[PDB]
């Protein structure tokens, strides 16, 4: 039917899934010991979480996904923590030997054993599975554990598993704050492995979240609870396509095929509009105008980019909650007449629109507002190229003068992989301008 | 006995029959479970023509539904009257299109013409001898256009001599959503235009616009919209079922409405659309109802005809009248608008009067029309498609489906001889 | 709180099998009857 | 650019390369037929006239 | 004495075959009449292309 | 087109014919790479000798 | 009818039948004295012990097994044991002299003086018995007395009885773990004067059932008792055909027709599925397709052999418990197209399915899971061959340097005995290969 495999890879990355099943079992009511009340859901596990969870009957919800880390001490934690009960204890894949942020370390010298292993639990998890549309990649790409690991997992599934669609998402470095100096390293290794397997990759920054927090929000000292809340805020906008129904129920296939235009470019850039404080909407009100005009200002982006330094090619905006496309068509029409927004000539229309009833809840102990009308903005543009030809600058320096190399070919790598990448980099910016040029 | 057999096809056509058919069995009485309540006795001899018999006074659609996602079927199937349709009627696949033209219309019809062709001659084998067949579908959807593409096709030599009644929603000229549905609306036509006998042109912007100019509701629903082209469709349905000197067949209309092969693509005109104090302020006479029915707001279909002029128009009359005042009215209409018309052909008036009003109104019509006002969409979807391949935007889809630049040729190039066709006759 | 007037149920024509009822079933069920068929009201 | 397609053997993409190597072909043939059948179909045409 | 000869082993060859040449009762003497005026093969009554994951050549186990 | 006579691919014989020779040349560097992991041990247990 | 006679010889060889015999208790509630309760089951002996017991007029069920040792240690504990009223006295044929580790001690010194005295319990076993479709052989490669003693016996058993079939069970030799060294010395005997005489000979090895237990039951540290119980477990699964009945009923005739190919080979390999621990199987659930799939997952066999580095031939799977023909036939067809597995071409089916409808019953103080659906996977490959081969070039460096013959030369042996089973052990190999060579 409709249902995909989570997956989230590096410690950093199973905070994360930890929220977002937390968020996910509040709308679905799902109790901390694992089964229902005496309400009547359960059965041969076919309901909205059949999507999600495996809840036999046993009563067990089983969320499809694995976490899968090298570092057994938060692993551990979480397992010491609330619904660890529900959390397969081998699904929360554990590891001994962490990477020390090598990518190669985490992708020749211990992923070897442990692949082998996670990929069993792949298939005993895609047999049960019947529609499984595609996977849910987290990870990051300065990862100490996620880069190296997920590379050569996603070349393994992509091998064996090419004809399904994967979803990849990681925390996009920090364009001005670095907490490690390997870290462009990795993250260049990274991307010029995966642009010829990955299908879609979307990122996000911390910094500019953190901007939002204290910017309308009016969190000066939020927590990652915040952060890891907020993400798992926008997978579950997503997904609620799956979750419930609309006036048009629209898939990632329809996602991927409408959002990339060419191959290797596949990374467009997501945004939630109705982001505010709850006085705020106590006080005041929201409609698809202003947050429209909301959803495209350009300081409301986690990626720091300047709209108008580029030009738009997609805009794929996902309404959730109670709209009439009456006004909705009617205020995209005006954002159509708007001058300042600059798409490319090539494209006359480039937006996806998707409809769904469900209002958009809030989260116990939470800091989100009563949302009711909502809209997960998907969009990609050529503004982008500066975070690249930031790196690139920034790599070519620290290759030229070949810092901390002793580490790498150490445990045996070489300089030839290092250097195609950059080249891979130089094709991938002169593809932008070029593209870019009308 | 000439009956009709329904195609249920694309996903906005889902919304589509399932609104068109509980207004016909609500015009009929049947119950949302199905024992027709015998009221009138000449719906009781007419039904026929398109439900068939089940045991206990329960009459069958004969309509086939197809699709490839569960769960618009499912909402369907929980519909008002899902019960009154057959799962057998349910055929589909277990796959996702994409929206998708080519894979439905090369890869994942090709598992499912098999079937369909099965269920149709079937249903064909149980009713005896058809009008011909009519499809509810779009040009811009992406299952819909794959799959009725191929239908239209097989069907063609299948039964050679029947009616092969269509049904296409034109999308939003401002905003097609799908950004390759001009793609899509290309390969459709190319095929349609050689395949199809009859058109009818919706788009939904004007149906928005007769919301804000008549409905006055504010925030309606699609299947409001629903029921008003439901409305549309059945009016025009109402000929051939309802008794009154008015003469029905689709060829007598067909040969009435098409003066060349090239002409399939008509426009529908609805009567009396009335707003909130109206209803009770409207003195409901012959005159204001052809000033109405004649009315430059009162279109719904594609653009004003104000930029054309008029080729061949018919507008069928349902209730009470008299051969007179709808004979003064075209007169009065002949005598408002004489240069309007072509110099090629005068007198392309074609009328018909039904005499069984509807059921909530007396004084009601319906009118197709012909005019040059469709230079105005194939014109614009050009240079959408002049533009996307130009440098062959999101293509690699269709050569990764198998698809090639050389059939987009001759589909713009047939595209672009129907601009002078109709140019050169008119102009 | 709970509210199931909007959610979707178990779908009919996808999945073909005993696994999502509960008691005796001896057939298929094929109906109009659903959880949320207080969608209309 | 240096030229290097030339035989070597190790090819990383090439099933796609035989699926879009066999389209041609395979759409070679229904160019050809459907000459035949523009010549037979209209030949009926106007045998049935007289 | 022929004897049947097939290929090696393969993981996405299809078990059976149809091989509508003799498969057609529309157009069947028709593609009988040119199975000899191309004279490709017609020998055994009984050649399937795909006997079950496995593949040979046009001459049908002789 | 399995109706029209004559659509045999020798796709697959070309498929084949690849797969076969990648098989060949693993042989080959396996060979290869279990001899010098042999000859580098001796290398280095003649150092501890040494 | 439908019985057979069951033989331990060995002192690995009783130990193993005492739980198999403690096990075979339990199914049928047979209390430790040697009787029914009031419940009406006792009689002529014919009932569901008239297959395994001997439940005569005295109401006491009878085991029909003859327990043959050389050392009293053992078998008067187990004389003194809590079942050993049950236990015919001299059906637990002791002796007073090993073997040594010896395979000729044991089989030309003691063995003469010996075999006619428990061939008088064979005989005397011979004429109770009815239809007798053969017999239970309970053995150890290495040997202590389990080489030499067995070998003699089954050679005196064949030329008698060369009607009717002979079931071998012994544990394989562990491939890098060896607790005698002069073990290559009798295995190698005790093959090659098997291969021409035994019938089916099914083989085990402890490491790999040592790494299941660790690896799904959890136990890190596990017993014989364990270790007996799943062999017991083992031979309870295949013998549940002539206890209960199901869909169909099976045979060791069928078992022996339809398993072996050709001559010689007749070595397949069991395994049974649904080893689990059960609090792993408290919220997961277990069904005919994942058990199917843990049946054939490489890592689930007790023989250190890879089926991917060798050819499938047969496979018998027996489905013990409450399972339908619709799902058995669907997974298998998904299993028969699946590309890993790698049956050889001359085969187009290789299966022997088996239903019985009896659930598998949990043992009082056990440690086994709660199965509903169990399947006794039989299968032979020719990924068998590699261990022959780990053994030869063990036995060819220290044959050639003649180690521990002073003491076979010694006791009367010699040295073209050792010659004669190389070149058979060779003729089993290139055997091996040309049924790979297709
Ligand atoms: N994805 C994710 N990243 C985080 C989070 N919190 C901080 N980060 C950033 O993400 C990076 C995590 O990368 P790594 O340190 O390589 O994580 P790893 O690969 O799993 O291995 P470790 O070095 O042991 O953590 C950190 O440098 C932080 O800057 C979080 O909750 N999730
Ligand atoms: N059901 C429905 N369809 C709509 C609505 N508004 C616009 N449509 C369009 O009607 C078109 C025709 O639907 P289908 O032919 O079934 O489309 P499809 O082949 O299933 O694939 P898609 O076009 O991607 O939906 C769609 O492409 C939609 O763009 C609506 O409100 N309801
Ligand atoms: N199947 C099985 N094997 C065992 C058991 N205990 C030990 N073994 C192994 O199986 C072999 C048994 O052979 P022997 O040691 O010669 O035993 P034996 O011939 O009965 O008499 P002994 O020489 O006194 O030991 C031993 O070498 C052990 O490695 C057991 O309980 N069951």
């Amino acid at each position: 039917m409709r249902e995909c495999i989570s997956i989230h890879v590096g410690q950093a990355g199973v905070q994360i899934g930890n929220a977002c099943w937390e968020l996910y079992c509040l709308e679905h009511g799902i109790q901390p010991d694992g089964q229902m009340p005496s309400d009547k859901t359960i059965g041969g596990g076919d309901d909205s979480f059949n999507t999600f969870f495996s809840e036999t009957g046993a009563g067990k919800h089983v969320p499809r996904a694995v976490f899968v880390d090298l570092e057994p001490t938060v692993v551990d934690e979480v397992r010491t923590g609330t619904y660890r009960q529900l959390f397969h204890p081998e699904q929360l894949i554990t590891g001994k030997e962490d990477a020390a942020n090598n990518y190669a370390r985490g992708h020749y010298t211990i992923g070897k054993e442990i692949v082998d292993l996670v990929l069993d639990r792949i298939r005993k998890l895609a047999d049960l599975c019947t529609g499984l549309q595609g996977f849910l990649i987290f990870h990051s790409f300065g990862g100490g554990t996620g880069s190296g690991f997920a590379s050569l997992l996603m070349e393994r599934l992509s091998v064996d598993y090419g004809k399904k669609s994967k979803l990849e998402f990681a925390i996009y470095p920090a364009p001005q704050v670095s907490t490690a100096v390997v870290e462009p390293y990795n993250s260049i290794l990274t991307t010029h492995t995966t642009l010829e397997h990955s299908d879609c990759a979307f990122m996000v920054d911390n910094e500019a979240i953190y901007d939002i927090c204290r910017r309308n929000l009016d969190i000066e000292r939020p927590t990652y609870t915040n952060l890891n809340r907020l993400i798992g805020q926008i997978v579950s906008s997503i997904t609620a396509s799956l979750r419930f129904d609309g006036a048009l129920n629209v898939d990632l296939t329809e996602f991927q095929t409408n959002l990339v235009p060419y191959p290797r470019i596949h990374f467009p850039l997501a945004t939630y509009a109705p982001v505010i404080s709850a006085e705020k909407a106590y006080h005041e009100q929201l409609s698809v105008a202003e947050i429209t005009n909301a959803c495209f200002e350009p300081a409301n982006q986690m990626v720091k980019c300047d709209p108008r330094h580029g030009k738009y090619m997609a805009c794929c905006m996902l309404y959730r909650g109670d709209v009439v496309p009456k006004d909705v068509n009617a205020a995209i029409a005006t954002i159509k007449t708007k001058r300042t927004i600059q798409f490319v000539d090539w494209c006359p229309t480039g937006f996806k629109v998707g409809i769904n009833y469900q209002p958009p809840t809030v989260v116990p102990g939470g800091d989100l507002a009563k949302v009711q009308r909502a809209v997960c903005m998907l969009s990609n543009t050529t503004a982008i190229a500066e975070a690249w030809a930031r790196l690139d600058h920034k790599f070519d320096l620290m290759y030229a003068k070949r810092a901390f190399v002793h580490w790498y070919v150490g445990e045996g790598m070489e300089e030839g992989e290092f250097s195609e990448a950059r080249e891979d980099l130089a094709a991938l910016e002169k593809d932008y301008e070029e593209v870019g040029v009308d | 006995m000439r009956e009709i057999v329904h195609l249920q096809a694309g996903q906005c056509g889902n919304q589509i029959g399932a609104k068109f058919w509980e207004v016909i069995s609500d015009e009929h009485g049947i119950d949302p479970t199905g024992t027709y309540h015998g009221d009138s006795d000449l719906q009781l001899e007419r039904i026929n023509v398109y439900y068939n018999e089940a045991t206990g006074g329960k009459y069958v659609p004969r309509a086939v539904l197809v699709d490839l996602e569960p769960g618009t079927m499912d909402s369907v199937r929980s519909g008002p009257f899902g019960q009154i349709f057959r799962p057998d009627n349910f055929v589909f696949g277990q796959s996702g299109a994409g929206n998708n033209w080519a894979k439905g219309h090369y890869t994942e019809g090709a598992e499912l013409v098999d079937s369909v062709l099965d269920v149709v001659r079937k249903e064909a084998e149980s009713c005896d001898c058809l009008q011909g067949f009519q499809l509810t579908h779009s040009l811009g959807g992406g299952t819909g256009s794959g799959m009725g593409t191929l239908l239209i096709s097989k069907i063609r030599e299948e039964y050679p001599d029947r009616i092969m009644n269509t049904f296409s929603v034109v999308p939003s000229p401002k905003v097609s959503d799908t950004v390759v549905e001009p793609y899509n609306a290309t390969l459709s036509v190319h095929q349609l235009v050689e395949n199809t006998d009859e058109t009818y042109c919706i788009d939904n912007e004007a149906l928005y616009d007769i919301c804000f100019r008549t409905l006055k509701l504010t925030t309606p629903t699609y299947g409001d919209l629903n029921h008003l082209v439901s409305a549309t469709m059945s009016g025009v349905t109402t000929c051939l079922r309802f008794p009154g000197q008015l003469n029905a067949d689709l060829r007598k209309l067909a040969v009435n409405m098409v003066p060349f092969p090239r002409l399939h693509f008509f426009m529908p005109g609805f009567a009396p659309l009335t707003s909130r104090g109206s209803q009770q302020y409207r003195a409901l006479t012959v005159p204001e109802l052809t000033q109405q029915m004649f009315d430059a707001k009162n279109m719904m279909a594609a653009c004003d005809p104000r930029h054309g002029r008029y080729l061949t128009v018919a507008a069928v009359f349902r209730g009470r009248m008299s051969m007179k005042e709808v004979d003064e009215q075209m007169l009065n209409v002949q005598n408002k608008n004489s240069s309007y018309f072509v110099e090629w052909i005068p007198n392309n008036v074609k009328t018909a009067v039904c005499d069984i009003p509807p059921r909530g109104l007396k004084m009601s019509a319906t009118f197709i029309g012909n005019s040059t006002a469709i230079q105005e969409l194939f014109k614009r979807i050009s240079e959408q498609f002049t533009a996307m391949f130009r440098r062959k935007a999101f293509l690699h889809w269709y050569t990764g489906e198998g698809m090639d630049e050389m059939e987009f040729t001759e589909a713009e190039s047939n595209m672009n001889d129907l601009v002078s066709e109709y140019q050169q006759y008119q102009d | 709180e709970y509210s199931i007037v909007h959610r979707k149920c178990r779908s009919q024509f996808t999945d073909l099998n005993g696994s999502k009822r509960l008691g005796i079933n001896t057939w298929h069920d094929e109906s109009g009857i659903y959880a949320n068929s207080e969608a209309k009201q | 650019k240096p030229p290097a397609w030339y035989a070597r053997l190790p090819l990383p993409m090439h099933r796609d390369a035989r699926a879009q190597q066999t389209a041609e072909v395979v759409h070679a043939h229904a160019r050809g037929a459907r000459l035949t059948a523009a010549r037979l179909g209209r030949a009926q045409h106007q045998i049935n006239g007289q | 004495i022929h004897l049947p000869r097939f290929s090696l082993k393969q993981g996405m060859i299809p078990t059976r075959y149809v091989m509508p040449w003799k498969e057609n009762m529309k157009f069947r003497n028709v593609n009988l009449q040119q199975a000899e005026a191309c004279g490709i093969y017609a020998g055994p009554l009984e050649d399937s292309l795909f006997w079950g994951y496995s593949e040979r050549l046009c001459h049908g186990e002789d | 087109y399995q109706r029209h006579v004559g659509t045999q691919l020798p796709e697959a014989t070309r498929l084949a014919q690849g797969t076969d020779l990648l098989t060949r040349h693993n042989l080959h560097m396996e060979k290869n790479l279990k001899e010098l992991r042999t000859t580098h041990d001796n290398l280095a247990w003649g150092l501890n000798c040494k």
